[PDB]
């Protein structure tokens, strides 16, 4: 991966599913 | 050329000047070397860890 022992780890939540949460919140706000 | 290292040798698309031998990055480590026998440029990739 990186040069000397460094490593970066991916986040648990994909940015797509983050956007999905945001969309759900926005739809709930505008409807209910 | 007196530089000892461990890695994987691969061909390179980059072109050195005919006077430089060593390729370095912004992190200041060796990653490209010119063979002493035949004139060509090789990239060095660390094996996985």
């Amino acid at each position: 991966q990186k040069f000397n022992g460094l490593n970066v780890l991916p986040p648990l939540l994909t940015d797509e599913m983050i956007a999905q949460y945001t969309s759900a919140l926005l739809a709930g706000t505008i409807t209910s | 050329n007196g530089l000892t290292g461990t890695g994987v040798l691969t061909e390179s698309n980059k072109k050195f000047l005919p006077f430089q031998q060593f390729g370095r990055d912004i992190a200041d480590t060796t990653d490209a070397v010119r063979d002493p026998q035949t004139l060509e440029i090789l990239d060095i990739t660390p094996c996985s860890f």
